[PDB]
């Protein structure tokens, strides 16, 4: 290690600060100390009776929480999809080709409390299961996310698609409305049946009982907006996710870049737990959240915006990261991307262009790479005492100054405070 | 011309692409020098060898680094 | 006049047409060109050829690819 030492009367320092571990932990290593994904749903006590208890729960408040998994459980387990192709994820397979399977197929086990001090049961209930009862109670994780002016949005198609079957009904409230969902994404085994739906009819989706992913969906990639960043930043530059690697000019980003590529996780797996990592309990603690690639996450989404992103705009903006590096390393990388556009004809009727010769001439050379490639930009960078120039301050300037509503502590209200001035 | 590297100001290089498909990279003295107030304040002396004093004296068109890797500089 | 290749400012190349129905290109040196400093910065110098400062000499009004698929340049 380093030795620091104090001027003055030649002192031995030690520079410490206090420890911070709290690794991220990957999907694969789930699958070292157990085959199976354990999910703890009470034995059906009575289907049809059921159907009174969570009525009645979620019309006036106050639901049981085991209730709602038994009632799930009881009407989807009836569901079966042929296995056109065998199926397999990190070890376990869960079939072969020609068989036909459940939505269920992860492994249920029995919990031991039975039934819950009597929640309000109701008489009057017809077959209103399998139709639209179920499809609702699915999309209560949806609405258990969102806090902000959004969630009298997505509810809003809530109350039709339940519609689409027999009868128009609403359950919640207006005041503790959401304050009785934000509870269920905390029971393990709720979020295990979601996911496990979600996952059944990404296989079948040509099933006409695919129609419940109205609910299920936002939980596919939920704990991997990491990844989302990448993925948005190779669609806005137009340039392949190797290329866009090797744009990564901080040493922080690059170790993030590395942590979230790491091999063996079925990234780009068609059909796999992945997706669903928290959901599955196959990880406490995602690799892929925003939280723990906070340079990448700043870093990726600060281009982004200044390459026109509509998205980047309202992202949180990360603590305790280097952000006069990242943000130099940001508009070199959008100012590469906005200077050279892509620009070469794609068809022809009896003559077209070329130029694969006639690149400058010249020594009008006073500009510019002519490319996106990284080492000439570096070049070029370095020619101009590492110092972004005039010309790279207005074009960021520009991209920013139009914006607008910029909330506090976002890479919206930070480029703008940075670039406009 | 003054000094004794300003005579070669009218001959020039040429030097080879790196990059399969590209245009050799022609560059003489006087390019890359206006007069003699330039030629003083950048670094310029009359003892100069005629590659040194092109590549040092890359500085006017402020690309060194950059004609480094493309050409075999 | 200096340099060698400036001699040639009066004379001008003519170029062939692509397209039928179309005037040839008639371009010289001296309308490409300012009067000195203009071309001792571009990297016209002396020791190249007429074409050579002709294919170079597109650059004053920026015409270079636009004249190369309308001529037989």
């Amino acid at each position: 290690s380093v030795t620091v030492k104090r001027i003055i009367d030649n002192t031995v320092i030690v520079p410490k600060l206090p420890a911070n571990e709290d690794p991220v932990e990957y999907p694969a290593d789930y699958f070292r100390k157990s085959k199976e994904i354990p999910l703890y749903i009470n034995t059906t006590k009575s289907l049809s009776d059921l159907r009174g208890y969570v009525y009645q729960g979620l019309k006036s408040g106050n639901v049981s929480i085991i209730h709602v998994n038994s009632y799930l459980y009881g009407a989807l387990k009836d569901i079966r999809g042929k296995l056109d192709k065998d199926w397999s994820s990190f070890g376990i397979n869960i079939g072969k080709a020609g068989d036909t399977i459940g939505i269920f197929d992860l492994v249920s086990l029995k919990a031991l409390d039975g039934v819950l001090p009597d929640g309000v049961s109701d008489a009057s209930r017809t077959s209103a299961d399998d139709k639209w009862l179920p499809l609702y109670l699915l999309g209560l994780y949806r609405v258990g996310r969102t806090q902000m002016p959004e969630y009298r949005k997505k509810l809003m198609d809530g109350l039709t698609n339940q519609c689409k079957m027999i009868n128009e009904q609403f359950e919640p409230l207006v005041p503790e409305g959401r304050d009785i969902f934000d509870v269920w994404g905390n029971d393990s085994n709720y979020t295990k049946i979601v996911a496990a739906v979600d996952m059944f009819f990404h296989m079948f989706k040509k099933h006409e009982c695919a129609s419940f992913r109205y609910g299920t969906i936002v939980s596919r990639f939920k704990d991997c907006a990491a990844l989302a960043t990448f993925g948005h930043l190779c669609k806005i530059t137009g340039m392949s996710t190797e290329d866009v690697t090797t744009w990564i000019l901080n040493r922080e980003v690059a170790d993030e870049m590395v942590q979230m590529m790491l091999p063996g996780q079925e990234i780009d797996k068609a059909d796999s737990y992945m997706p669903y990592l928290i959901d599955f309990g196959l990880s406490s603690k995602s690799p892929y959240w925003s939280v723990k690639n906070p340079a990448f996450h700043f870093w990726g989404q600060l281009t982004a915006l200044l390459l026109r992103s509509t998205r980047a705009r309202n992202a949180r903006q990360p603590d305790d990261i280097e952000y006069t590096s990242l943000t130099t390393a940001g508009l070199l990388y959008a100012y590469a991307v906005g200077s050279s556009a892509d620009l070469a004809q794609q068809f022809c009727v009896g003559d077209n262009k070329y130029t694969p010769d006639d690149s400058t001439g010249g020594l009008t050379t006073n500009a510019p790479p002519q490319g996106r490639d990284v080492v000439e930009w570096l070049g070029w960078f370095e020619d101009q005492n590492r110092k972004p120039t005039p010309d790279m301050m207005q074009y960021a300037k520009r991209a920013v100054m139009s914006l607008q509503g910029l909330r506090e502590k976002t890479i919206g209200k930070y480029a703008k405070s940075e670039f406009d001035k | 011309a003054v000094s004794d590297v300003w005579s070669l100001s009218k001959t020039s290089m040429t030097f080879q692409p790196k990059k399969a498909s590209l245009q050799p990279l022609t560059i003489s003295l006087d390019e890359l020098f206006s007069s003699r107030g330039e030629f003083i304040s950048v670094g310029g002396n009359g003892r100069m060898s005629h590659k040194e004093a092109i590549l040092l004296g890359l500085r006017y068109k402020k690309l060194y680094n950059q004609a480094r890797v493309k050409y075999s500089l």
